[PDB]
RNA sequence: GUUCAGCUGU
RNA sequence: CUCCGCAUAAGCCUGCGUCAGAUUAAAAUGAACUGACAAUUAACAGCCCAAUAUCUACAAUCAACCAACAAGUCAUUAUUACCCUCACUGUCAACCCAACACAGGCAUGCUCAUAAGGAAAGGUUAAAAAAAGUAAAAGGAACUCGGCA
RNA sequence: GCUACCUAAGAACAGCUAAAAGAGCAAGAUUUAUAGGUAGAGGCGACAAACCUA
């Protein structure tokens, strides 16, 4: 019956499925950092 | 239709109307003078008139004492109704309250009154006063009234 | 010959006043008054944890 | 159902400037004629009566102070009384009400 | 399971 | 009126404390908006542990009796090594995910009807139509795709 | 971080017949918090060809 409420806030999640550990964990990963260092993203990751 | 329908309907229904009169009552007859909507007093004033004839049976009635147990819901105003403000009123057979209209309150512009009940120590409100006899008008109808009663004795 | 029966000058039990609150804290505390075993009062005293 | 065309605005000013929509003049104000300010002639003046009202309140910040508390009002009738005034024959056995003022001209003890 | 009996401003 | 409430967890991150305001809510006191100032103090909680080998058949259910089946959260010793002390971090709120008429969602402990928490009516009038509720003569599914038990 | 299924280690469930435990009225093929896993030529599905943040 509810609805728009698709995110659950997680710290745990949220850092272990973006966080900045992650993201270098694989090649794709780090490439998306390096996009986003090149678009000047002020945020990299969370 | 509301033909012959004397009771206004205010509040939340049949109950939450007596509870408000009964507020509105409970606040007059401790502060003897109170302002609020223009059609609440004026429903409330029927109430505040009927409970000084109650207050006038006594305390000892039992079924006077019931009703001020009922409407005056601060339980030290009901020795003040019995000692106080029905002996004021003995001699009078009615009018114990009087209801004037005051400007409209800022907030919402709702129609307001004041009622009070007659005798209190409180300062005078400035009751409408009419026109001198002095004035034209006046003089011109009380020489008219003294003719008549010439022309009567005659 | 019946004297005049007035009610108690006590404040409202079920208003929201303040008066009206510490006769309600009054109400409760006349059931540990009206307890009889030790433990009956012991828990009304401590049953409400804040 | 949505408007089949806009309205226009000559159209809104027949309706908007309708006499019905137009304030109607009062002919039932007057002055006054202890302050002279302007009042209805059905409804109080607002300067006399803000004037009793504030006196009133006073007087009933006397009587808080005098009862002390809640539930207590007297069995007896209140007499308000100003400076240089002292308890009348009539106005014995009353609670006495002590105001730090001289009574009001408009207020006239009885 | 119906019919029936019963109740309802349907 | 109570439909809750208080606390913890999670989330959130200063988000109705003081002062001031020309800003704001229907509201020129309030203020959750703006400026300045202040604040949550560890005992609760988080943050733990020397090595090598070795040990660990017997559920829980008031665990006793009578029983089972889906067969179960709870344990060591040996030798070596080791003299030191109370750091760091969370601690505020009227709060979150939503929806934008609470439409709704939301773990645990306690209270089991409150000692905690709240206000359905801006004012008036009392037309129709509409929504909900209550009462209803006689009849009691008749007239209706199809009532209820 | 929705949802489906699964893994780890948790938690919840008044009374009433109550032998039998069972969606009987009102303890289960139940519900539920936390973290993790399965990814689009795919996953997952007591299979609606559904669902996998519209
Ligand atoms: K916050
Ligand atoms: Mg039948
Ligand atoms: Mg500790
Ligand atoms: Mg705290
Ligand atoms: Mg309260
Ligand atoms: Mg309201
Ligand atoms: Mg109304
Ligand atoms: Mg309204
Ligand atoms: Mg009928
Ligand atoms: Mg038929
Ligand atoms: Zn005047």
């Amino acid at each position: 019956k509810a609805r728009g409420n698709e995110y659950q806030p997680s710290n745990i999640k949220r850092k272990n499925k973006h966080g900045w550990v992650r993201r270098l964990s694989t090649p794709a990963g780090v490439q998306v950092i390096l996009r986003r260092m090149l678009k000047g993203r002020k945020s990299l990751s969370h | 239709i509301s033909h012959g329908r004397v009771f206004r309907r205010m509040g939340l229904g049949p109950e939450s109307r007596i509870h408000l009169l009964r507020n509105l009552l409970t606040g007059l007859v401790r502060h003897e003078r109170i302002e609020a909507p223009w059609a609440r007093v004026d429903e409330m004033r029927g109430y505040a008139e009927k409970l000084i004839d109650y207050g006038k049976l006594g305390d000892t009635n039992e079924r006077a004492m019931r009703m001020a147990d009922f409407w005056l819901t601060e339980k030290d105003l009901i020795p003040k109704l019995f000692q106080v403000l029905a002996p004021r009123y003995k001699d009078q057979t009615g009018g114990y309250t009087r209801m004037l209209q005051i400007p409209n309150r800022s907030l919402d512009r709702a129609k307001m009154a004041v009622i009070e009940y007659k005798g209190n120590c409180l300062p005078p409100l400035p009751l409408p006063r009419r026109d001198s006899h002095l004035t034209l008008l006046n003089q011109l109808l009380q020489g008219l009234r003294q003719d008549l009663r010439q022309s009567q004795e005659a | 010959t019946p004297v005049a029966r007035y009610p108690p000058i006590v404040a409202s039990m079920t208003a929201d006043s303040k008066a009206a609150r510490l006769r309600r804290i009054e109400r409760w505390q006349a059931t540990v008054h009206a307890a009889e075993s030790v433990d009956e009062k012991l828990r009304i005293l401590t049953k409400m944890q804040f | 159902a949505a408007p089949k065309n806009r309205r226009t605005i000559e159209v809104n000013r027949c309706r908007r400037r309708n006499p019905q929509k137009l304030i109607k003049v009062k002919n039932n104000i007057d002055v006054c004629p202890e302050c002279g300010h302007l009042k209805q002639k059905h409804v109080l003046c607002a300067y006399c009566y803000e004037k009793v009202c504030k006196e009133t309140a006073e007087i009933r910040r006397q009587i808080g102070k005098q009862e002390g508390g809640p539930f207590k009002a007297p069995t007896i009738e209140t007499v308000v009384l100003y400076t240089g005034e002292t308890p009348s024959e009539q106005d014995q056995g009353k609670r006495i009400i002590e105001r730090d003022r001289k009574r009001p001209s408009w207020f006239t003890q009885n």
